[PDB]
């Protein structure tokens, strides 16, 4: 009785059921052609999901810089070559990137400066780090679900 | 201290046996039944009658109230 | 210095000769668990309270929708306002039986422990009064539209005193924010004033069902009434948890389902089971500033209690005549609160001045007559 | 110790005085008497003891002249087996208020004469030992009990028993204390019996041993003390036992045998109780009861 | 004997009772809560979603 | 009984502990502070709840009840006012408090001092989830800075955020339960403080000597219930100058904007008496080990009463551990600078040597000094 008890109140301070509805989104793929940049809304903060041609595919898989400003390895938490999913806030103070041309051909953001490439690491500018990618699940193909 | 300064207490013997060498509900219908009657038997005619001539004021208050919500059929009976 | 840690550690020392050591009579009834059982519920209301406070939101655009939004996606928190609010009225039942118990076995001979007691009444009343408004449903709003407007009787100062109160012209969002910070603060007074309650209480000890001096039999409160009261605890827990998980709808108005609207006023306002004798007694004088006198002195004239014992003897318990008015008593308190539940009609309202009038004509005239009587009976 | 018997024997023989009833002494017929001689004071029953500078032949002589007759039948040979006493975990509270000081004496049931965990008991009840105001030793006695009586004042007198019958016995502690100092008296006494079947440590029944050992040479002192001995080694054991066998088996005690023997003689058992005079700070059965368990 | 064997063995030392609790509660909650959810269950057949649930999917959509 | 004063069991521990409680004759202004503290946190209380009264904790509307009630409340900018500067007068009389009881050695009352960390603790807690009502910029992000440093714990600490927020951010699952933690806490402080007294009560007061003053004793009243009150409006003169001529000084003006989790301040400091263990937080530039320095400076003081090793119980004859004792207090001062700067050169490797300092005098220097004492003492 006492284990119940205790469980259900405690309980009751974690993520109630409202909140725990906006954790996941999920993006058609088959809805973001190559020449726009189509970014959603995800737990209130910007979530870019570009979609690029060939020639960032190719031409930014080319990673230089000797010590990059913060650890990203394209073994790790990228998983599809034509897709690119992203937390679309800079690292330097939480403002968010527009997507037009700016430097590195990727994202600009136009506080600091601070211009990302098409993979969304850090290139010339202030932030500390680089951009951010979420948790997310791709076991869906034709659609992306970012839980 | 509370236990010690309470009263001079004087020739009174008490015996007591552990409660492992004992039954902890024993006699239910030798001895504590009985007296279960016994307790009702000595008070349900102080505590009940009261109760049951509230009920009656109850039973009769919602009734007129009731009563007094149909109609006189007397009001009309020369109405036309 | 002392041998064991128990009796020398300053903080288990009052933990040892509060529940642990403390003398206590052998042969105190049922009628002594509902103590420890208020105690607990106590406890029971401010942690329920907390984990609703954590979701609530103070403002009356948002209090019944946050209340709603509680029950509907906080984890269990459909539980927890089903056990704050049933556990409001466990709170209320077990403390009529406390009252009642002390007025029966002459218990208010404890003077000191018997006005704390009527204080942490007033202050329980009080408490569950502001909380009732929180929801904002219909019957909170004009549940406190009415009461609150019946201090604008008192002549000259009662019209600015209500305003003041209200923190504008009605009953509003300055009044809401205001009464869930008094909902917020009372309980913790009312676990303040406990405690000096009991202490007030460890002074003379608990009395007995015979109202003799117990001292040629005491025995520790632990393991006989430690074990008792835990068995009391969960003999009235289970009805109130069947009460609170099969009917949880069955003592509220479901008008208070409906959110306030300060242009339609409900058909009949009632208050709670647990106002509605004083409810009765407050409509059984017409006069406005009547009814209100009418209503503090129901509940005031418990500090009259001490002063109107005429018996030579402490309990009822060996006064057959005083047994059978005190059952009196206790069905016209049915009487008051079944007539506050009903409109304002006949013959509900003649009932309902003469059972208001019997009320306190029982504790002031007939009790202390009666009890006079019986003694010369005693050939006294 | 009269009410000791009276309820930790309750319903039985032992539960009876040795010296009988007012009644019973008022009542009481030569025949009545003399029945008891010809029943009980019988040869098979009897053991002719002696020590000093005597010759056990010529003993033996003289006692075959004037201890007499042959019995005929074979009833009057045969040593009869007494009905078992049953121990019962109870209490019995005689108050008195206006007696000065209070006595309480609290025991569990005994193993008997035969059982050889008889000796652990004694080599237990030497640790807590005993005590009284004029023992010179004061705060610095060994016994922790004895230490903790004299450090807070808590008894006049306390002393350890294991008085053992044929076939059963009684294991246990008596005190005298003021009025007030009872409960935390009763408090440390059970301590230390927890202690006993918890704690005990090889440093403690090596001196209990030591002085158990002295002990029962100090029994022997005169011809009397062994007279004593002789006479009641056969009448309970059967047989002599050397204070050469009874070191044998002392020698043999350390410290986790008295804590398995106390456990299983101690250790959650419901307790008998005597308590006599102005007891009131000692109360409850229960939480007496509560005090044979967990040091 | 069991009464007796379970004293002993579990009852008598405070230790050994303790950790019959914690195991006892485990053990009760499993069997409990099964136990429970059948009763329920079975007094609504057909009625909850776990019953109706095969008609709208896991086999036809 | 003769009178009614020793008998009522209400009036006695009224009279046993500010009227007739014996105190020593001879302590000083440093023990004035306990008073202080106690008449604080009743007037915080009370501010507090006049302020509840007109406060609505949510998102979209705290930041503005705040500013309603500065704004249309009758004195309602003197109780916001009296409220927020009160909570710094509440600091600066805990760590006088603190600093006495560590100079003359009132940390041998082990019961009284641990109940002592633990009041701090609670306040620490009180004045973090206070500061986060009005729901400015300072607010979310100095909430957001912190309560993120739990899910450094390994294993366990990202769930442990996450249930704490109530979401996924700071959020109005946050803002809510941190005003019923905020309205809940001071009651707990009231409660502690009453064990805190009676602890002490145990012992009665030390004295700035650190001898046995049985041998002069004085009644509470009238010479401490009059000093106290003295040392009150001496020292209430200061901050009602504070709030009433420069009430904005103490605060960060960040704090006017409101909360935007897409904005993040440029410097992110918190308010002044938290900045030391702000700077100590940074010194390891580790995560999880940062969490445990900012735990440690603070936790440290249960290590007090056992690292004492002096004969004597105060510092009054004890010169090297009264130069010592300047040096820790000149120590958290440099912490307290260190942290209101940024995180660059030479900030960094000054926050990591006064960091690393404060805990070398505390658990090193101090009992080692105190045993260099006792045999310069011929001990
Ligand atoms: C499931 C997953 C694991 C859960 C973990 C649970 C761990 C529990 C471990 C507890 C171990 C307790 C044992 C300690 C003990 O000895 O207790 C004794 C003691 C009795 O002593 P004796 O029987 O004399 O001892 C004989 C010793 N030979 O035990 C008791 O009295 C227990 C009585 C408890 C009843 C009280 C509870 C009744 C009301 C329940 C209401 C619960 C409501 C929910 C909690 C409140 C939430 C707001
Ligand atoms: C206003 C509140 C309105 C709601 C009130 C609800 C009250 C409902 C009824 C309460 C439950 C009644 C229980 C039935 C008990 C009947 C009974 O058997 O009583 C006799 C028996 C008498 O025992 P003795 O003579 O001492 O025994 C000696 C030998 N053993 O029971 C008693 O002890 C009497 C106990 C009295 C409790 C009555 C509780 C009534 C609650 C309301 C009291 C209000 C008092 C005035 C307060 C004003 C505000
Ligand atoms: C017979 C009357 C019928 C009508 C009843 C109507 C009740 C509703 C009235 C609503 C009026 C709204 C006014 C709002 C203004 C609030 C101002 C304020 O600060 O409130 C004071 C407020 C509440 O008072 P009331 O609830 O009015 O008193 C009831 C009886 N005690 O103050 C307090 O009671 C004390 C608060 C401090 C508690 C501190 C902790 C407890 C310490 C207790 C001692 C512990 C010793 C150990
Ligand atoms: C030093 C690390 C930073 C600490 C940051 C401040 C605490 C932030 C807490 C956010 C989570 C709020 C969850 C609400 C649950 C309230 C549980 C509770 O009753 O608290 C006891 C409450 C304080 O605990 P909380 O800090 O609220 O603990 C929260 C996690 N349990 O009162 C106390 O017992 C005093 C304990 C010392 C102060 C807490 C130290 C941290
Ligand atoms: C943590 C945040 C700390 C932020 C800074 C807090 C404020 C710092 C204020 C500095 C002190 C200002 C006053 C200096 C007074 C100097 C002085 O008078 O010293 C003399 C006197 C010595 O005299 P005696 O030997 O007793 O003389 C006997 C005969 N008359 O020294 C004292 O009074 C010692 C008093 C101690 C007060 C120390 C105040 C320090 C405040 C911070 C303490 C922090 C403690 C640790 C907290 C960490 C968590
Ligand atoms: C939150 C409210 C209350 C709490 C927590 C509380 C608590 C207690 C407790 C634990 C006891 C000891 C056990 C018992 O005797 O039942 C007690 C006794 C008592 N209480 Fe209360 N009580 C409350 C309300 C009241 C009220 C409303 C009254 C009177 C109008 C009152 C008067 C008394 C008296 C006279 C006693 C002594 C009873 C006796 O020993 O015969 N109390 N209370
Ligand atoms: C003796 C103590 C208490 C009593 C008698 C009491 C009584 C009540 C009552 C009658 C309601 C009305 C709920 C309804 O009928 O819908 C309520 C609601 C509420 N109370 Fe309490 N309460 C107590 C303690 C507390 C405490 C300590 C807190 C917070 C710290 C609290 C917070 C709340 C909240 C947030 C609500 C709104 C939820 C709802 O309306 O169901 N309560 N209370
Ligand atoms: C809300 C917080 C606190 C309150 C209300 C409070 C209250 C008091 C009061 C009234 C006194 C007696 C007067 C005096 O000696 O100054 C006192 C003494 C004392 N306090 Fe506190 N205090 C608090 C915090 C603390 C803290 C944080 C500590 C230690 C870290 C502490 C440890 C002590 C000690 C050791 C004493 C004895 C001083 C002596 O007699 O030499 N207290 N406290
Ligand atoms: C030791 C006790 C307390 C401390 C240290 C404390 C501290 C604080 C602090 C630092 C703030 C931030 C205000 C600002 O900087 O703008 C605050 C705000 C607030 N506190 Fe408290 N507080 C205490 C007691 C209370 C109590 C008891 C209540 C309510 C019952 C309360 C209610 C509020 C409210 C409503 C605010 C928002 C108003 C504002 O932000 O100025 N406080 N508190
Ligand atoms: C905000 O109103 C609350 C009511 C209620 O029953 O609360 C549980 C209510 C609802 C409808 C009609 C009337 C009421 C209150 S009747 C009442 N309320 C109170 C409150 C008191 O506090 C001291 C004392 C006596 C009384 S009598
Ligand atoms: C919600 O954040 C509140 C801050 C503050 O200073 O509040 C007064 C703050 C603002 C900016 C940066 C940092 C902070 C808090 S620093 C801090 N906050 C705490 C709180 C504690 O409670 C036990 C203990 C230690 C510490 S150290
Ligand atoms: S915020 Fe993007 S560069 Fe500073």
């Amino acid at each position: 009785a006492a284990k119940n008890v205790v469980t259900q109140f405690i309980s009751s301070l974690s993520a109630s059921a409202d909140v725990l509805a906006l954790s996941k989104i999920e993006i058609k793929l088959s809805d973001i052609p190559e020449g726009k940049n189509v970014a959603f809304k995800w737990r209130g903060k910007p979530l870019f999901v570009r979609h690029r041609t060939q020639a960032e595919i190719n031409q930014e898989a080319e990673v230089d810089v000797s010590k990059l400003r913060d650890p990203q390895h394209d073994l790790d938490r990228v998983k599809k070559p034509e897709w690119v999913i992203l937390v679309g806030v800079c690292t330097h103070l939480g403002c968010v990137p527009i997507a037009n041309s700016g430097d590195f051909g990727g994202y600009y953001c136009p506080c600091h400066g601070s211009h990302y490439d098409a993979s969304g690491r850090i290139r010339k500018g202030p932030a500390p780090y680089n951009l951010e990618v979420p948790t997310y699940q791709f076991v869906g193909d034709d659609l992306v679900v970012v839980g | 201290i509370h236990f010690g300064n309470l009263a001079r207490v004087r020739h009174i013997i008490t015996y007591s046996l552990s409660p492992f060498e004992q039954r902890a509900i024993p006699n239910i219908f030798s001895d504590a039944l009985p007296n279960v009657w016994r307790r009702f038997s000595s008070q349900v005619f102080k505590v009940a009658p009261p109760f049951l001539g509230a009920y009656l004021l109850y039973s009769w208050g919602t009734q007129e109230f009731e009563r007094l919500k149909r109609k006189n059929p007397a009001d009309y009976e020369n109405d036309q | 210095m002392a041998p064991n840690i128990r009796k020398s550690h300053p903080l288990l020392k009052m933990i040892n000769n509060s529940l642990i050591d403390l003398p206590a009579p052998s042969n105190i009834s049922a009628w002594w668990n509902f103590g420890s059982l208020l105690a607990v519920c106590l406890m029971t209301q401010i942690l329920t309270g907390l984990l609703l406070a954590m979701h609530y939101t103070a403002d009356t655009s948002l209090a019944f929708s946050s209340v709603a939004h509680t029950c509907r996606n906080v984890q269990y928190g459909w539980l927890i306002r089903n056990l704050h609010a049933n556990g409001a009225s466990f709170f209320f039942i077990c403390i009529f039986l406390h009252i009642g118990r002390g007025l029966y076995y002459g218990s208010y001979l404890y003077k000191e422990t018997w006005n704390t007691g009527v204080i942490l009444l007033l202050t329980l009343m009080a408490t569950a009064f502001v909380g009732y408004v929180l929801p904002w449903g219909q019957m909170s709003f004009w549940g406190a539209t009415v009461i609150t407007n019946l201090f604008s009787a008192i002549p000259y100062i009662g019209h600015t005193l209500v305003e003041w109160a209200w923190g504008g012209f009605s009953v509003d969002n300055p009044t809401l924010t205001r009464f869930f910070a008094l909902h917020f603060l009372l309980p913790f007074a009312i676990a303040g004033i406990t405690i000096i309650h009991l202490t007030f209480l460890h002074e003379s000890g608990s009395n007995n069902p015979l109202g003799i001096s117990s001292d040629s039999d005491k025995i520790p409160f632990h393991p006989y009434y430690s074990f008792k009261d835990i068995l009391g605890l969960t003999l009235m827990l289970t009805p109130f948890l069947t009460l609170a998980l099969f009917s949880p709808n069955l003592l509220g108005d479901p008008e208070n389902f409906t959110p306030a609207n300060p242009l339609v006023t409900p058909p009949h306002i009632k208050p709670e089971w647990y106002f509605l004798f004083a409810y009765a007694i407050l409509r059984s004088i017409p006069n406005k500033l009547g009814g209100v006198l009418a209503l503090a002195a129901s509940v005031l004239i418990l500090f009259l209690i001490p002063f109107l014992h005429k018996s030579k003897q402490r309990t009822m318990t060996f006064r057959p005549l005083s047994q059978t008015l005190f059952w009196l008593l206790v069905a016209n308190l049915l009487i008051l609160t079944w007539i506050g539940s009903q409109p304002v009609e006949h013959p509900f309202i003649i009932i309902g001045q003469m059972a208001s009038l019997s009320y306190f004509t029982i504790l002031l005239i007939l009790f202390p007559t009666i009890g006079t009587l019986e003694n010369k009976m005693l050939n006294y | 110790f009269d009410y000791l018997h009276a309820t930790a024997f309750q319903g039985t023989a032992l539960a009876r005085t040795v010296e009988g009833t007012t009644e019973n002494i008022k009542h009481l017929t030569r025949a009545d008497l003399a029945s008891y001689i010809d029943t009980h004071f019988k040869a098979p029953r009897m053991v002719l003891a002696a020590a000093g500078g005597i010759s056990h032949k010529e003993l033996v002589d003289a006692a075959r002249q004037h201890f007499s007759g042959v019995s005929f039948t074979y009833k009057e040979d045969a040593v009869p087996i007494l009905p078992r006493c049953r121990f019962t975990g109870s209490e019995i509270r005689a108050r008195d208020d206006a007696l000065p000081v209070a006595h309480v004496a609290l025991a569990v049931e005994g193993p008997g004469w035969a059982d050889p965990d008889n000796v652990v008991l004694h080599v237990a009840n030497a640790i807590i030992g005993r005590y009284d105001r004029t023992f010179g030793g004061g705060k610095h006695l060994s016994s922790r009990l004895a230490a903790l009586a004299v450090e807070h004042k808590l008894c006049h007198s306390f002393q350890t028993f294991n008085t053992s019958y044929s076939d059963t016995g009684l294991f246990g502690f008596h005190f005298v204390a003021d009025p007030l100092s009872i409960d935390d008296m009763m408090f440390c006494a059970q301590g230390e019996w927890m202690r006993l079947c918890t704690s005990t440590t090889e440093s403690e029944v090596k001196r209990a041993k030591n002085h158990l050992r002295s002990a029962m040479v100090a029994q022997l002192d005169g011809t009397t003390p062994v007279c004593e001995t002789i006479g009641s080694h056969l009448l309970n054991y059967g047989r002599r036992i050397s204070l050469e066998e009874w070191d044998s088996r002392i020698s043999a005690v350390d410290a986790r045998m008295v804590r398995d023997v106390c456990s299983k003689y101690i250790y959650d058992k419901c307790p008998a109780l005597a308590a006599v005079g102005p007891i009131e700070q000692l109360l409850d059965y229960n939480r007496i009861r509560s005090g044979m368990y967990w040091i | 004997a069991l009464l007796r064997q379970a004293y002993s063995a579990l009852f008598r030392r405070t230790s050994t009772f303790a950790l019959t609790v914690v195991l006892g509660a485990v053990l009760f909650e499993r069997a409990f809560d099964q136990g429970a959810d059948a009763i329920f269950e079975h007094l609504n057949e057909g009625k909850l979603w776990k019953h109706i649930k095969h008609k709208y999917e896991a086999s036809e959509e």
